RNA sequence: AAUUUCUACUAAGUGUAGAUGGAAA
């Protein structure tokens, strides 16, 4: 451990009125065609960014 | 007088376009990404009946992942690849190639687009 | 027609192994899933072709490529360990790419 | 009218403009000869 | 006179209820049949804001398979088990047990109902 | 489309595969 670490903070750059999210149980699609399973249904939320 | 009606029918149009989008984004949410149709994005509601396609300020790209907002449940879309960050709210399908748009694609054809 | 093509020869001039790298094959949990990277690039290019300003649709591609030469580094530092070989790279100072 | 980032007409036009201008600047830049003997200083003066 | 507006706002209400149903039937279409919420069926549009729950002509059963019509795309529902053939068009969730309805369940709770 | 961060994702469900040297200018 070459000493001299640091600690940064960065504010939330997105306004909470802008967030986008695949809702729960909504069967999402999958982009890569070679993948055989052509959908997906998570039981929670996928908050983009 | 006559400027409370024609300032209210312009809420019937919004409340119909919201239904149209809600009815579309639930069928763009199924097609595999390589078939979704060429759309005419814009950030203000679009009446997909007339749309005056000879307008000069509307392109026709392919529509990427159709997500859904966080606070309300407005169905926001995504044009082209995602990382362009072209988050547009209302769309309307067109059989139009990039700019020389030909006509507006009816709904049932967008649904029948899966095949 | 291939982003990067690999052949590895013996001390005598036999093609020991040859293949293309349009299909980086992620190898997870025993079951392998291949993910193309040329079809992906062709789709993003056809997307640039109809984007009317392509200042942001020309950064996405310069990032995808630089995100594809960070998943071929593994398919090369795999061969090197597997064969204890040397690598042959075109010297760009004297090339005319078509 | 819109957010400049999403907007295009105020970026597509910007590009059509800056691209042509910068192409001209890139094309005329050649006329230097990089540090020589006599040249038409009446030309190179206004040129530079 | 005043009987073309108050014969038009009663189309804004219909065009809002269609959107509400379109927005619900796309989340009843996911819950497993043993969790779908107790609804208040009826064949005429229901404003889920007021609904005057003290009305005497509306029950509260559990909602079965939410299908979708054939010619148009109206989202018809099905109350209780299917073979009752109780095809109702508009619904609205309620936390109400069979008849003593308590309140109307907000949308996000119906979505949050999956768990 | 979830990431110290980037890219491609959904990869068996709050994540999978690679890569990553940051702070200054
Ligand atoms: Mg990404």
């Amino acid at each position: 451990l070459s000493g001299g670490a640091e600690l940064f903070m960065r504010r939330a750059s997105l306004k909470k009125e802008e967030l986008v999210v695949h809702p729960a149980n909504s069967p999402i699609a999958n982009k890569n065609p070679d993948n055989p399973k052509k959908t997906t249904t998570l039981s929670y939320d996928v908050y983009k960014d | 007088m006559y400027l409370v009606v024609q300032a209210l029918i312009r809420a019937c149009i919004i409340k119909e376009i919201d239904l149209y989008t809600e009815q579309l984004y639930n069928i763009i949410k199924s097609l595999p990404y390589d078939k979704r149709p060429n759309v005419v994005y814009s950030d203000q509601p679009l009446d997909p009946n007339n749309l005056d396609l000879s307008e000069p300020e509307l392109w026709a790209e392919q529509v990427g992942e159709c997500m859904r907002y966080a606070h309300n449940d407005q169905p926001c879309f995504y044009i082209g690849s995602t990382k362009r960050e072209l988050r547009v709210n209302y769309i309307v399908p067109v059989i139009g190639v990039r700019d020389e748009i030909e006509r507006v694609m009816t709904l049932e054809e967008v649904r029948n687009l899966h095949k | 027609r291939n982003l990067l093509y690999i052949v590895v020869v013996d001390g005598k001039g036999n093609i020991v192994e040859q293949y293309s790298l349009n299909e980086i094959i992620n190898n997870f949990n025993g079951i392998r899933i291949k993910t193309d990277y040329h079809s992906l690039l062709d789709k993003k290019e056809k997307e640039r072709f109809e984007a009317r300003q392509n200042w942001t649709s020309i950064e996405n591609i310069k990032e995808l490529k630089a995100g594809y030469i960070s998943q071929v580094v593994h398919k090369i530092c795999e061969l090197v360990e597997k064969y204890d070989a040397v690598i042959a790279l075109e010297d760009l100072n004297s090339g005319f790419k078509n | 009218e819109k957010s400049l980032k999403k907007n295009d007409a105020v970026v597509a036009i910007m590009k059509d403009l800056l691209d042509s201008v910068k192409s001209f600047e890139n094309y005329i830049k050649a006329f230097f000869g990089e540090k020589e003997t006599n040249r038409d200083e009446s030309f190179y003066g206004d040129f530079v």
